[PDB]
């Protein structure tokens, strides 16, 4: 108060002097389900393989990707990203993806 | 109408209050009226403005 | 496979009015016992709505102009509409949309359809007649759905395209009014935000046959075109749109 | 292609996937992660995009099935529903208030009281008013004429300080 109103000495009175805005104290984040999940299982675990002059071309679209499993999964002998991250590829929305 | 003197009064109290807060939904010219959005779109020296 | 319909009555098309018609709700938001104030693309109050039958031997399918916005009402019974094309030339130039419901489950497309210029459903007296397109080469967006469907229904549906985002806003409501649009407020709940990105400028509504040459069986619809304005909706303790106000009507209104 | 081969030659599948954006809709992307709900606690919340900082609490407002937000008059989000669980919560937004300070005079005493205005108890000699929470002073039951004004009836006085 006395920081307030510039003075040693205080009259007799109420005086507003700050303001108590309480802290948010944690962070929620609330999203829906994981449903219509893109069929990388079909891309990646189908019984046989083209050849590559035919190469097999998938269109993928209109599904959530778990790029993450892919990554995480030691059965891959290379797995080389050019332009991306598994975490950017985890946070870039992208209209369409060929397998 | 007989309180219509309060009731005026009452009225533009509110009113000056509620158009005081719907002030806060507009840019001002900027790209955004909230600020979060700046913050989260933008780098800093182009934020400041 | 394509036919050419040639036992047709010429008869131009009818109008009439739109009441208090083609009212939506503009956003997933909730509000209650307020007034509230929209721009939006919308449907004038008591505006020139556009009247088509199919009556026997009246067989309405046109190609309309979809401007910036459809509002499609159909006084329906037994199912006679099942879908609609939307789209820019309608050939495998240009790409296309494809609404339909048959009679099992309901089909969304994007693709080059090879457009006949008189496409139908059929019913057997069973349905076993399909005739929308002859080919369909490059298939961008698939998608399928719950089925959305005197006359005894009353179908009502808003259409637009708004930054690629193909809107479908639907209502059913029991009447039994012989003849024309009921006169009353019915808000329409939003059904199905699509994900398209695609040039729409004109469509075409899909009929079905019913086959004993071929029949029309009665059914009749109705098109509007939307237009941007301001209503002033009103939200009751439920959260129901009961009422609406277009500023832009009468001098009362504004 | 014999499984006697050595590496180099062993046959090995490979799946390229190319990523896109284009004048169209995106619709492909990553999961987002979904943390446990608190409530009557006050929080930054992320509803489908919509960030915010409040007290969730549970709603009696019933939402039609495909209104997902809720606006009072002044177009400020007061309801949200929950996508994980199909209910409707309340924000009510986090406590805030200014803070006074009651004192005499400071040739009279040093003793002072702190007024946390529109501020319960619970959340911050303490005594609930309804001009805001009253720190400081001992409340009394008798009747004075005011000398500090607080507020509702309240008037705080020097006598320790008492309210
Ligand atoms: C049904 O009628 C339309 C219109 O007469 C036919 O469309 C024509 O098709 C011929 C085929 O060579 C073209 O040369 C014309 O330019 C088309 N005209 C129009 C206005 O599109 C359609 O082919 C007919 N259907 C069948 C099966 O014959
Ligand atoms: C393929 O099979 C492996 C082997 O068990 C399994 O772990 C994986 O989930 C399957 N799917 C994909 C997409 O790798
Ligand atoms: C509707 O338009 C037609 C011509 O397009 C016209 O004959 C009719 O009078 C119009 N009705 C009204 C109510 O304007
Ligand atoms: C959409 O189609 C119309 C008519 O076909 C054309 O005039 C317009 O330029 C097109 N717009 C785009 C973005 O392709
Ligand atoms: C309805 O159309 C879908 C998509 O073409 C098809 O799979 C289904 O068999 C059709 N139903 C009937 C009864 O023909
Ligand atoms: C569309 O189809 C035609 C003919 O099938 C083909 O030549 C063309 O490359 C296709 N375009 C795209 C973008 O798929
Ligand atoms: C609101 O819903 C209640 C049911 O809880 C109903 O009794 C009331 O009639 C509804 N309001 C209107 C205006 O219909
Ligand atoms: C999502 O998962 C929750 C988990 O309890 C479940 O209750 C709910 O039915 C699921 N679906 C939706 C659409 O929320």
């Amino acid at each position: 108060t006395k920081c307030t109103l510039k003075s040693f000495t205080v009259e007799k009175g109420i005086y507003q002097t700050s303001n108590f805005r309480v802290q948010p104290t944690e962070s929620i984040v609330r999203f829906p389900n994981i449903t219509n999940l893109c069929p990388f299982g079909e891309v990646f675990n189908a019984t046989r393989f083209a050849s590559v002059y035919a190469w097999n071309r998938k269109r993928i679209s209109n599904c959530v990707a778990d790029y993450s499993v892919l990554y995480n999964s030691a059965s891959f002998s290379t797995f080389k990203c050019y332009g991306v991250s598994p975490t950017k590829l985890n946070d870039l929305c992208f209209t369409n993806v060929y397998a | 109408s007989a309180l219509g003197k309060l009731q005026d009064v009452v009225n533009q109290n509110a009113q000056a209050l509620n158009t005081l807060v719907k002030q806060l939904s507009s840019n001002f010219g900027a790209i955004s009226s909230v600020l979060n959005d700046i913050l989260s779109r933008l780098d800093p020296p182009e934020a400041e403005v | 496979q394509c036919v050419n319909l040639t036992t047709r009555t010429q008869l131009p098309p009818a109008y009439t009015n739109s009441f208090t018609r083609g009212v939506y709700y503009p956003d997933k938001v909730f509000r209650s016992s307020v007034l509230h104030s929209t721009q939006d693309l919308f449907l004038p109050f008591f505006s020139n709505v556009t009247w088509f039958h199919a009556i026997h031997k009246r067989f309405d399918n046109p190609v309309l102009p979809f401007n910036d916005g459809v509002y499609f009402a159909s006084t329906e019974k037994s199912n006679i509409i099942r879908g609609w094309i939307f789209g820019t030339t309608l050939d495998s130039k240009t790409q296309s949309l494809l609404i339909v419901n048959n009679a099992t489950n309901v089909v969304i497309k994007v693709c080059e359809f090879q457009f006949c210029n008189d496409p139908f459903l059929g019913v057997y007296y069973m349905e076993s007649e399909f005739r929308v397109y002859s080919s369909a080469n490059n298939c961008t967006f698939e998608y399928v759905s719950q089925p959305f469907l005197n006359f005894k229904n009353l179908r009502e549906f808003v259409f637009k395209n708004i930054d690629g985002y193909f809107k479908i806003y639907s209502k059913h409501t029991p009447i039994n009014l012989v003849r024309d649009l009921p006169q009353g407020f019915s808000a329409l709940e939003p059904l199905v935000d699509l994900p398209i990105g695609i040039n729409i400028t004109r469509f075409q509504t899909l009929l079905a046959l019913h086959r004993s040459g071929w029949t029309a069986g009665a059914a009749a619809y109705y098109v509007g075109y939307l237009q941007p304005r301001t209503f002033l909706l009103k939200y009751n303790e439920n959260g129901t749109i009961t009422d609406a106000v277009d500023c832009a009507l009468d001098p009362l209104s504004e | 292609f014999q499984p006697t081969y050595g590496v180099g030659y062993q046959p090995y599948r490979v799946v390229v996937l190319s990523f896109e954006l284009l004048h169209a809709p995106a619709t492909v992307c990553g999961p987002k992660k979904s943390t446990n709900l608190v409530k009557n606690k006050c929080v930054n919340f992320n509803f489908n995009g919509l960030t915010g900082t409040g007290v969730l609490t549970e709603s009696n407002k019933k939402f039609l099935p495909f209104q997902q937000f809720g606006r009072d008059i002044a177009d400020t989000t007061d309801a949200v529903r929950d996508p994980q669980t199909l209910e409707i919560l309340d924000i009510t937004p986090c406590s805030f208030g200014g803070v006074s300070v009651i004192t005499p005079g400071t040739n009279t005493s040093n003793q002072v009281a702190v007024l946390y205005q529109d501020v319960n108890c619970t959340e911050v000699n303490v005594f609930q008013t309804r001009a805001g929470c009253l720190i400081g002073a001992e409340h009394v039951n008798n009747s004075y004429e005011c000398d500090i004004p607080i507020g509702a009836g309240i008037c705080a006085s020097y006598q320790s300080i008492i309210a």
